[PDB]
């Protein structure tokens, strides 16, 4: 019924596939992460211990994971998010010390977080040169009350770093919370510009975020 | 003298308003009501290719109606064979952001393209028994949306910087570069003739192209949202686009306008492909909904319904002799219904 | 009376399990297979064992008219009851991994890992089992004691519950104390809910089988009336295990709820 | 692309030698391998391997006594030869193949090793008068139906020129190999199958084997010449 | 104001066309269904002998 040619096609597809298995089970071993920083976030430098789209590999605790940033596509993302709907996480780099375009990176977090396709990927947020908005904040010169009335009447939950850092911070918490869904987590960490332990943080938000999907995954929560 | 330039183009699109209006004198609709309808469409699910690990983004039949070749998130480019379910060969891709693949008429080159910016194009026939990248196409600013094969040695291709190219391969340059689109490129479809092609961006619009002068001779605008498919009738009068405002329109070159709208309020999700069948009164979109709609071309009541596919159905595509429909979709496998 | 109750909702919650595990394409995971699994040999239970343990309740535990039937009744009644105990155990075992270690648990998470779950705990079970129709129906008496039908092997009714609710019980008592330890030392009140969950199902584990177990152990290494009578509720408080383990171990999720209610 | 063999010579009765084939210039992991002539007979199919190893047939006068392997690390082929017969002395061929939709079996062939110690596949003619220019037409007859049920005639033609291996022209009745121009063609029905050359040429001169490729063993004609 | 005076210039191009009646397009669109309808295998359902799948 099978002749001897397509009987030696069918020993072939079989090698294809155990090959193409093969494959899948090297690359299951990674973790996929995409970054998203809007502009001058040292999102480049954030992680600098390891070293159209660009990847960068790096390992902790015998961990693979591979970091893309798309710098070819013009500002607009819209389209091509779709593509990174499995990855394991996002990690958005934000400049906290740009006080006048800290709107804007507020506004680039929320498209983030509502899009249809990233309903269920977490964000790291990473607030990058903090050193700098403290040294602007201690400073006085230029300060976030005067333009916005919120920072001007704030209760924390130095003091004054202390009182910039966790409104800033709370800017973006606030976003994350008020979806309420649960099956996505953002995972705030204020990074200066240079950062010795930042594959650590990501590591660990990493590790909690299989946790909570195993979690779910078993039905205990 | 801006002002008198923005009043010119003001008036002009006035003036090609009324003129379109004045050759509508009777709708398609309206002229197909006394004609038997299809009846009811039921279509299974042939055949069932696996070994794809991850989403499927684009399916192209070669032209023989049996080879196909597929391009998924896994990083693999894979020909089918459709018949017996065998794969031919799989081709390790250097980047794993695919968002588009061909398949030359002749056969012997697959063309692929996505994040990376380069069309690639692979030589399937050649000594020493494996598939190599004969030629990296480079030049677009954008991911690469679509390309299609006219020749051996000639590709079109669409982008994401808002413009298509004509390449030559064996030199590799654009040979003419096509500059209307506002928003980013979705999708192409070359004439049978192949001397015109129709696009689709993002801007909500679509351009009829000539491939030999380089120029927009039409354009069509009722879609709402973003164009991400578009098919040729097999007429080459006449084309088809699907978009996210889960509409698809049919559109008339010669009467430079809109015939028929496709949609049911029943259907809010987006088209993701569209094509049409041998003699073009079935047009077949799939959706993000998990499913594809059978429509009948010709009086826009919905004949079937192709409901097997696990994700969102990414690509379509109807074999050349008519046979079979092929879908791909983010489910990772690829059904042939007949 | 309120057995025809239990079988009942044994029935009904297994069957509920099973079609809201097969009808949803977004329930197929690796885990919910063994769930499936779980359901299927409470099902079985529920189905073959525990009707006709009415039936003998109905008749002052005087067996029906079939004799042979005692031995088989016997292995199919052990045999579910090892398997739930050792799926239980398995889902214990397969937590604290995916809890002390989520990145390597993922990594090596596949449907061939499952199915080799699944084998393991189902031959583990067969091995416990054996003996029953290999001796019971070869001598009557290891099957039948007062014209009542019930095992009175007083060797393998002491060893055979070593190995099926006592190393299975220590693994589990280690299991849970490891991965309370672990859940502990906004993402908190998720660990919080798991804890929670994993405290409800291993103290009802314990205390619906456990009375059956010790007090069946009592009645070999010890009266005799006081003993049987409470073994004859007992063997019931332990059957409503199969009637409470889909309820627990899948209404907590959303998708189950919503199924359930479809 | 290359095929070298090493191995041969002077084995006395009864004894043992090992060939070896040595691949360059191809993926030799994706072809299977297979073929002797004696030395003055046609072409006679010894031993297959397939991809992978996972298929070995043989040749039923050679089994038990061959052992067909491949080093693919090394790209080498071998065969391990016992109890060595006189009937075995042949050139001994390492012919390469690939089954895929569309392939082409049996294109490239070694120059061969010379050692010295089913469907009946029917070549009528020996020998056929050629003149250059001049069209001709060469038939060859299966003892049963070489079509199959999915639409191939697993029919093949090779040409081997005095003093080389054999080449292939057609692959499955009707399809010219790469490299080879038009003026041969391929035409046949079940059970009868002509190779037609027209516009004949110098070089053209050769012995024409017809070989199926339905069912193993391979069988082949007999062979016709062709002389000026 | 020379991006306005190509888009201007692409306009008048794109105006200057010539065009049919719509009618006359449906005619031809129904006219060319009606005559491969035969050839068409999806629109009618095939026999499994002439099926490849
Ligand atoms: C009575 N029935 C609930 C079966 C419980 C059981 C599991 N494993 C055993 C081993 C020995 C004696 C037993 O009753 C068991």
């Amino acid at each position: 019924t099978v002749s001897a040619e397509d009987k030696a096609a069918a020993e072939r597809s079989k090698m294809i596939d155990k090959n193409l298995r093969e494959d899948g089970e090297k690359a299951r071993r990674t973790l996929r992460l995409l970054l998203l920083g809007a502009d001058n976030s040292g999102k480049s430098t954030i992680v600098k211990q390891m070293r159209g789209i660009f990847e960068t590999k790096f390992q902790v605790d015998k961990v693979n994971f591979h970091m893309f940033d798309v710098g070819g596509q013009r500002d607009e993302r819209r389209k091509w998010i779709q593509c990174f709907n499995d990855v394991t996480a996002i990690i958005f780099v934000v400049d906290s010390s740009d006080y006048n375009r800290l709107q804007e990176a507020l506004n680039d977090f929320k498209s983030i977080w509502n899009n249809r396709w990233l309903r269920t990927i977490s964000v790291i947020l990473f607030l990058n040169k903090q050193d700098l908005l403290a040294e602007k904040v201690l400073a006085g010169k230029s300060k976030i009350e005067d333009y916005f009335p919120e920072f001007a009447r704030y209760t924390t939950p130095d003091p004054r770093v202390t009182r910039a850092k966790y409104f800033i911070r709370k800017e973006f918490v606030d976003i994350s919370t008020a979806s309420g869904d649960g099956r996505h987590i953002c995972y705030p960490h204020f990074t200066c510009a240079v950062d010795t332990e930042n594959a650590r943080r990501i590591f660990n938000d990493c590790k909690d975020i299989i946790l909570q999907m195993n979690l779910r995954e078993y039905n205990l929560v | 003298e801006l002002d008198q330039l923005r009043q010119e183009a003001e008036q002009l699109k006035n003036q090609i308003r009324d003129a379109r209006k004045a050759c509508a004198d009777a709708t398609l609709s309206q002229i197909t009501n006394n004609i038997d309808p299809v009846g009811r469409i039921q279509m299974r699910t042939r055949r069932t290719l696996r070994g794809h690990l991850a989403k499927i983004y684009a399916m192209h039949w070669g032209t023989d109606s049996r080879l196909l070749v597929s391009a998924s998130q896994d990083g693999k480019l894979i020909i089918w064979d459709s018949y017996t379910t065998n794969k031919v060969h799989a081709i390790p891709l250097r980047s794993s952001w695919v968002m588009t693949c061909a398949y030359a008429p002749s056969g012997n080159y697959v063309a692929c393209g996505g994040l990376d910016n380069i069309c690639s194009i692979y030589n399937l026939k050649t000594r020493e028994g494996n598939v190599r990248v004969s030629r990296e196409l480079a030049g677009h600013t954008g991911y690469l949306s679509c390309c299609r094969f006219l020749d051996d040695n000639q590709i079109v291709t669409s982008s994401g910087d808002t413009t298509c190219a004509l390449w030559d391969i064996e030199t590799g340059q654009q040979t003419t570069t096509f500059t209307g689109h506002t928003g980013d490129v979705m999708s192409l479809s070359l004439a049978p003739d192949t001397r015109l092609f129709v696009s689709g961006a993002c801007d909500a619009s679509a351009k009829l192209w000539d491939v030999r002068e380089g120029m927009c001779r039409q354009t069509f605008t009722g879609h709402e949202s973003d164009i991400n498919a578009i098919c040729f009738f097999p007429n080459g009068n006449a084309f088809a686009t699907g978009s996210d405002d889960a509409t698809c329109r049919l559109f008339d070159l010669r009467a430079d306008q809109e015939l028929m709208t496709y949609s049911h309020d029943n259907i809010i999700c987006g088209i993701t492909s569209v094509s049409f069948s041998k003699s073009g009164r079935l047009l077949l979109a799939g959706y993000d909904d998990f499913n594809c709609n059978v429509w009948d071309a010709l009086k826009a009541d919905r004949a079937g319904v192709l409901a097997g596919h696990d994700n969102r159905v990414s690509c379509l595509g109807v074999t050349d002799d008519g046979m079979a429909v092929a879908t791909g979709s983010w489910d990772s496998f690829l059904k042939i219904w007949n | 009376l309120l057995t025809a109750v239990v079988i009942i909702l044994t029935i009904a919650g297994n069957i509920l399990v099973i079609m809201a595990v097969s009808l949803e394409k977004k329930l197929q995971n690796a885990t919910n297979y063994f769930l499936m699994s779980l359901a299927i040999a409470d099902m079985l239970l529920g189905f073959l064992v525990m009707p006709v343990s009415m039936l003998t309740i109905l008749y002052g535990y005087r067996w029906p008219l079939p004799s042979k039937l005692c031995a088989v009744w016997i292995y199919l009644d052990v045999l579910f009851s090892t398997a739930s105990i050792m799926h239980l155990c398995a889902i214990s075992l397969d937590r604290y991994v995916a809890i002390q270690n989520p990145i390597h648990h993922s990594r090596f998470n596949s449907r061939t890992k499952a199915f080799l779950k699944i084998i393991a705990v189902w031959t583990i079970s067969v091995g416990i089992s054996m003996p029953i129709p290999v001796f019971g129906l070869q001598d009557d008496s290891k099957v039948f004691k007062e014209g009542s039908c019930l095992l009175a092997d007083d060797n393998f009714v002491l060893i055979g519950s070593f190995v099926s609710f006592f190393i299975p019980l220590t693994i589990m008592v280690i299991t849970y104390f490891l991965t309370i330890k672990s859940l502990q030392k906004q993402s908190i009140s998720n660990e919080q809910k798991a804890c929670k969950v994993l405290g409800i199902v291993f103290f009802l584990f314990v205390v619906m089988w456990c009375p059956f177990f010790i007090t069946n152990i009592m009645a070999v290494i010890c009266n005799e009336d006081v003993i049987g009578a409470l073994l004859n509720v007992f063997v019931w408080i332990g059957y409503l295990s199969s009637a409470v383990n889909p309820l627990v171990y899948t209404l907590f999720n959303k998708t189950y709820r919503s199924a359930f209610s479809r | 692309v290359q095929l070298v063999e090493s191995g041969g010579g002077l084995v006395q009765p009864g004894g043992s030698r090992k060939l070896s084939c040595s691949a360059s210039g191809f993926a030799f992991s994706s072809f299977g391998m297979h073929v002797r002539q004696a030395p003055e007979k046609g072409l006679e199919w010894v031993a297959y391997i397939s991809s992978g190893s996972g298929t070995i047939y043989y040749a039923d006068t050679v089994k038990g006594r061959f052992t067909i392997s491949r080093d693919d690390p090394k790209n080498t082929l071998f065969l391990q030869m016992t109890s060595l017969r006189s009937e075995d002395t042949a050139m001994y061929y390492c012919v390469r193949s690939i089954y895929y939709y569309g392939s082409s079996p049996f294109d490239f062939w070694g120059q061969g090793t010379t050692l010295t110690v089913d469907i009946v596949m029917t070549q009528a003619t020996s020998s056929v008068p050629v003149t250059p220019g001049e069209s001709v037409s060469i038939s060859c007859r299966s003892s049963k139906s070489l079509l199959h049920s999915n639409g191939n005639t697993y029919l093949y033609w090779f040409l081997q020129r005095p003093g080389q291996s054999p080449q292939l022209l057609i692959y499955r009745m009707s399809n010219l190999a790469s490299g080879v121009p038009d003026r041969f063609s391929g035409s046949g029905s079940g059970t009868a199958f002509t190779l037609t050359i027209s516009r004949l040429e110098a070089e053209d001169v050769g012995v024409y084997y017809c070989m199926q490729h339905l069912e193993y063993p391979l069988t082949f004609g007999a062979g016709t010449k062709l002389e000026l | 104001i020379a991006q306005a005076r190509k888009l201007v210039e692409q306009l008048k191009m794109e105006a200057n066309i010539d065009r049919i009646k719509v009618s006359k397009a449906a005619a031809d669109l129904m006219a060319y269904c009606e005559a491969h309808a035969k050839e068409d295998p999806l629109l009618t359902p095939v026999p499994a002998s002439e099926n490849p799948f």
